[PDB]
């Protein structure tokens, strides 16, 4: 749910501004690397070593928590706030909404990629095809 | 102050159906159940 | 006002027309059973539900027929707008357009229309009768449960007030919509258009119009 | 420092006398009832249950009239990004696109807009009333429930001065609204096209050049 | 009915929780809304509830007053400006004013003469009616009676009591509907009539929104 | 007279029964009119008695100073804007605002330093009204004392008495001839002296009904 909901958002934001569709965001940045219509020093070789070095990490120290809830939620350090830390039943209306929010993410996720394998058309460009001939006609 | 009107309390659980079961395995201690 | 014994009946004024053997504690009860169809109280019951279900499918049949000729005069472009030249709109090679418009269900065929629609309500239907994943163990007529959610049904005189509000309305929606298949097979165009029609000579577009129609 | 007697009034240091039936209980008490509405101690329950929805109305109100034309100037192509002009993108024939974007929600039908609004602000402010599915018995404007989801409310000290801040940014927002019909109706101008024009040149381009707009015959 | 807690209300059942404690039901009308509350001083409400009947049976008179012009211009009989609120400034023509068609009518010229026979007739009636005068002396100021009510329909109090709500719902109805009057001929510049006569033919565009872009200014 | 149960009322004859019973007549001006019933509280009614009186206080400086521009404009001395409600547009012109004809006079020419030393002094004595400073700490936030009175007009109680009821009289003449004077400039656009002296011109046309149709809808 956490990795869905946190592309499902970056399927369109970074659509929003540089008009590059989430489907065809490889080939714009194999030959260079952009963001936010800024430049960036790395080839794409030296992008995936930053990438599993870091991210490895980060999932090996998820894979040592021991406690079953406490893998789930383990708040400490990722709870900065101190939202759920406390008030237990008002923790598990946050937890609920996140629930509803991974469930929702996956399925909107799925939506994405099959449509973009039908039509070959990203995010929000192939919504603006539905809105073309529903408007029109 | 309170009073029931436009709705209904339905004194239940909100399972995926409005009137079947839950399977044993399944209990209520998790947000998403 | 619509219960009782003391309730106004079919004949208004008049008092000693029913037979007798319903009292007045169902919604709409008039006693007009004057050819006496309904003499047996356990026949009497199987009715009551039949003409309720009647009623409610009289009550969207109407609604489902008023729209199509009010939006399709008024700026929609349908495939086509009369209800009682509706079942047309499949046999065309575009197929039938929900509101005029192709991208939207574009139905096509016949072999895959009917094959789920007899499978929907051979369900809900027989759902109807028990189970049902909306509420089993229920009344018949008005179970309640997730089918009010307003809560509406609850003021049980409230209730058996509205259930009169329900009947009324769909008495005349079943009295107009016998009256729909009548004036459609003697003139041939949609209400909305015999309105227009009625409204532009008042005194000769009446039924006198076309008695001579059906002439041997 | 905010309750009792020894909190500050309209007047300040130099306040004297306020009304007698502002005891420094309730927010935004600064004793300022010098006409002396409310010695009602019914009716002045009854004007604090009307300050506060005009003053929660109107700054959720004030991000609908800055905020379109904000995000105008910085490369939204709005079909009216003036406040007071918004209410005439729905007889256009682009319609009332949303953030100037036809594949979002683009209204058609004015008449269908109403048609469903008083439908849900009538049961939600039958809501407010009594009732809803939300909080059935609870306080008129403070329930908390789940319109306080994380919890800012918690305890009854820090909550005192929540409400102090409620109502000070809700007072300086209705300040801006019987300002922001003023200016549109003396300028025909955005709010902050009026601010853009002022940096230009403060002393030629404040209010005394309009002051002869509405002169008779 | 129309009075006690289970009378009618003003949200419906909405309003049925929250109503004030001084809005019981005691007088026609008592929807139970007081939204500002500025009613809690009784005898101020005493006042309003004066100021509600005065305000609805001058209401009543105008109600009318208004279309009875409009509807027997078209339906034959000639009229010179039968629109209300231009109705009042048929004086300044030369020929007067007609009480149906005719000169040979009351037929009023000069209008600074036709005040003076008015404020002194309200000079006396208005006193009359706070004080008392040859239509009685000392009766209720909201509802004397017998010297305007010769024909006893305010005589069995079950049915007067009804026709107390009904005078002010009729009266509620009036109120409202010339607030409309004012605004319709503000905002299109025609009789309500005339509005209508828009609003039959083409309802869909022929409405308030139509002209929402007026009072924008530049 | 005008203390006392006896006094006389608002209609004269025709108001011994309408008066609410805590209109005495220990107030000056009390003529036995709360016809609305806005003050029924006392304490409240105490606040509005501030809000006539200082309404009476600013008007009664409102009222003549609206006319000796425009009287003596006529007398021979020219004053730049010889109509009140643009007499302040004169400051803006080619000398500014001088104070009469004279430019060796007082010569206003910056619109912000005007309104700059005025909101901060009058601010502070409408506050020194509310607590007090130099002109007295705990006196009657209506009639202070002898700070105010310079020549010693403030003795004899019942003179007193009498000179308070002849302070508001000419108020409620004031607050009601300043009423009228924002009506008729923005009908006719002319000073009340130039509207009077066309009345004196042609009573016959130069009635109120010159303009009755000038803010017809269209
Ligand atoms: C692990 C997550 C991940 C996923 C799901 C993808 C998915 C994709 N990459 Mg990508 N990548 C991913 C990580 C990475 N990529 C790249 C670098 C590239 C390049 C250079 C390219 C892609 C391309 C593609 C696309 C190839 C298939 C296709 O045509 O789409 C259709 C099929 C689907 C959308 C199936 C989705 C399955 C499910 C229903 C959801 C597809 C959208 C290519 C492309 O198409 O660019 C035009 C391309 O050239 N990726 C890097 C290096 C930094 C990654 C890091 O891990
Ligand atoms: C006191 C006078 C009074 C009378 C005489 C009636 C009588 C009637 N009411 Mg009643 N009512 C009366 C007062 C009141 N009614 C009602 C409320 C109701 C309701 C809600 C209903 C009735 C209905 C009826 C009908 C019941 C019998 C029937 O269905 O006939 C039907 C048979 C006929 C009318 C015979 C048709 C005569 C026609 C001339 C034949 C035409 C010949 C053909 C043209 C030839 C065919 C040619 C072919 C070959 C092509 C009947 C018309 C029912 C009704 O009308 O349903 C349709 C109904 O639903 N009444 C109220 C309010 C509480 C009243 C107030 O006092
Ligand atoms: C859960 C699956 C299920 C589905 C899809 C339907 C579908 C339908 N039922 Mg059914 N029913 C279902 C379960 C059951 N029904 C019934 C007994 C009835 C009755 C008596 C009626 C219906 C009616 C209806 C229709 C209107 C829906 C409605 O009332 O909205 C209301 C809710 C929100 C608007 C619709 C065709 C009505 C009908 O057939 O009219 C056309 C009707 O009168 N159903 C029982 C036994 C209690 C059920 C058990 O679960
Ligand atoms: C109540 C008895 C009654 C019957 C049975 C008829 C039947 C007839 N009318 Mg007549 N009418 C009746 C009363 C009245 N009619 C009229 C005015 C007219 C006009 C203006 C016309 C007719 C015509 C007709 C004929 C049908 C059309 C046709 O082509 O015939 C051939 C078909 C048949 C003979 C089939 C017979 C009908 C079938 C057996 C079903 C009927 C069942 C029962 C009558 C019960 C039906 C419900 C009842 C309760 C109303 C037929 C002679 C039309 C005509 O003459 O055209 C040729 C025509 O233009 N009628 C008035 C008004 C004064 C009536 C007053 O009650
Ligand atoms: C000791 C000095 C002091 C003074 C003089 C004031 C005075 C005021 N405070 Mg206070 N305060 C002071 C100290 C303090 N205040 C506050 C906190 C507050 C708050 C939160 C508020 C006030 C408000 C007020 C106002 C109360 C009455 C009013 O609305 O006047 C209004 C009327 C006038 C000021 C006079 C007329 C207006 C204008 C200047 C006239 C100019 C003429 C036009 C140019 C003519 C236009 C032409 C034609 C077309 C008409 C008034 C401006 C209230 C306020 O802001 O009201 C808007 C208010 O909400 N004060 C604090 C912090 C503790 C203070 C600290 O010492
Ligand atoms: C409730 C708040 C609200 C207000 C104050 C307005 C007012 C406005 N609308 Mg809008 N609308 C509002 C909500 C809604 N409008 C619309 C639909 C439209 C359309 C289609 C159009 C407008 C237009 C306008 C503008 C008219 C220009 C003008 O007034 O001249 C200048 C004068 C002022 C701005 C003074 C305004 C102050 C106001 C009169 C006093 C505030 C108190 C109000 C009486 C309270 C509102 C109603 C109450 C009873 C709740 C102006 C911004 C027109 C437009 O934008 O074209 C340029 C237009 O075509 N509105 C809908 C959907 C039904 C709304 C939802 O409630
Ligand atoms: C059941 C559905 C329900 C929904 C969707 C709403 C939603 C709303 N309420 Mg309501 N209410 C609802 C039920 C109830 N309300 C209230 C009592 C209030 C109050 C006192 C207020 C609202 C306000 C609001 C509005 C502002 C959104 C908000 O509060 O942000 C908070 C939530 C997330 C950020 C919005 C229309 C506010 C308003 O209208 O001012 C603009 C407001 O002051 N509601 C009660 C009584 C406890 C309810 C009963 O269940
Ligand atoms: C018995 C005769 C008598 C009459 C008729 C009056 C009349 C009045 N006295 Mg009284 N008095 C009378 C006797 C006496 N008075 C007084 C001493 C006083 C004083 C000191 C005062 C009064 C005042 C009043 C007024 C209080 C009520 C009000 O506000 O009017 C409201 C109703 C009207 C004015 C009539 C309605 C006007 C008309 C219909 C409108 C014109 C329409 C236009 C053509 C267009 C309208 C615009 C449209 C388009 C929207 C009232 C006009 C007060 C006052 O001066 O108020 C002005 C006041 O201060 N009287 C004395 C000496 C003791 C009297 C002796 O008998
Ligand atoms: C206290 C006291 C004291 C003393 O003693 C006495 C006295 C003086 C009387 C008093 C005072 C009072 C006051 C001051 C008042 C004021 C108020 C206000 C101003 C409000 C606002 C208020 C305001 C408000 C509500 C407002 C709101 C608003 C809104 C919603 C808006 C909306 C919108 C938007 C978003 C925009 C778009 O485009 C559209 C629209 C739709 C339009
Ligand atoms: C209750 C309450 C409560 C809460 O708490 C608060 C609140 C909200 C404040 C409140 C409310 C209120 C209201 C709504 C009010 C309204 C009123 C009105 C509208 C009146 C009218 C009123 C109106 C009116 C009088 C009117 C009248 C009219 C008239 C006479 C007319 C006359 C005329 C005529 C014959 C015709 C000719 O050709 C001319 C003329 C001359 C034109």
């Amino acid at each position: 749910g956490r990795w869905a909901m946190l592309a499902c958002l970056g399927a369109l934001v970074a659509e929003a501004t540089t008009g590059v569709s989430w489907v065809e965001a490889g080939k714009v940045e194999l030959d260079g690397a952009s963001y936010a219509g800024l430049s960036l020093p790395f080839s794409i070789t030296q992008l995936i070593w930053i990438e599993v070095i870091l991210v490895g990490g980060a999932e090996f120290y998820r894979n040592s928590e021991t406690n079953p809830e406490k893998r789930c939620y383990p708040g400490g350090v990722f709870d900065p706030l101190k939202l759920a830390s406390e008030d237990e039943e008002r923790a598990f209306r946050l937890k609920t909404a996140e629930i509803k929010h991974a469930r929702l993410a996956m399925v909107s996720f799925f939506g994405y990629g099959v449509q973009a394998l039908s039509t070959g058309e990203g995010a929000l460009g192939s919504l603006a095809k539905f809105a073309d001939g529903l408007n029109n006609g | 102050r309170s009073g029931g009107v436009g709705y209904r309390k339905y004194q239940g659980d909100a399972l995926w159906l409005p009137n079947t079961t839950r399977p044993e395995w399944l209990d209520g201690s998790l947000p998403g159940d | 006002f619509w219960y009782g014994p003391e309730r106004p009946l079919f004949l208004g004024a008049f008092t000693g027309e029913p037979p007798s053997y319903l009292t007045g504690e169902f919604p709409g009860d008039y006693g007009w059973d004057t050819a006496g169809l309904s003499a047996d109280p356990e026949t009497f019951k199987r009715y009551r539900e039949l003409e309720l279900i009647h009623a409610r499918w009289a009550m969207l049949g109407a609604l489902g027929c008023i729209f199509p000729e009010l939006l399709g005069s008024y700026g929609v472009p349908f495939g086509e707008a009369v209800w009682f030249k509706a079942g047309a709109q499949i046999f065309q090679e575009g197929g039938l357009d929900y509101l005029g418009n192709p991208n939207l269900v574009h139905a096509q065929s016949i072999l895959a229309i009917l094959g789920t629609q007899v499978l929907l309500m051979g369900a809900i239907e027989g759902y109807r009768v028990n189970g049902g994943p909306l509420g089993e163990g229920l009344d018949k007529l008005y179970p309640g449960g997730s089918f009010d959610p307003l809560g509406l049904a609850d003021d049980p005189d409230t209730f058996a007030e509205l259930k009169v509000k329900e009947i009324k309305n769909g008495r005349l929606a079943m009295f107009s919509m016998f009256g729909f298949f009548v004036q459609a097979i003697v003139t041939g165009k949609g209400p909305l258009q015999n309105l227009s029609d009625h409204l532009a000579n008042p005194g000769t577009n009446n039924a006198f119009a076309y008695a001579t129609k059906f002439t041997p």
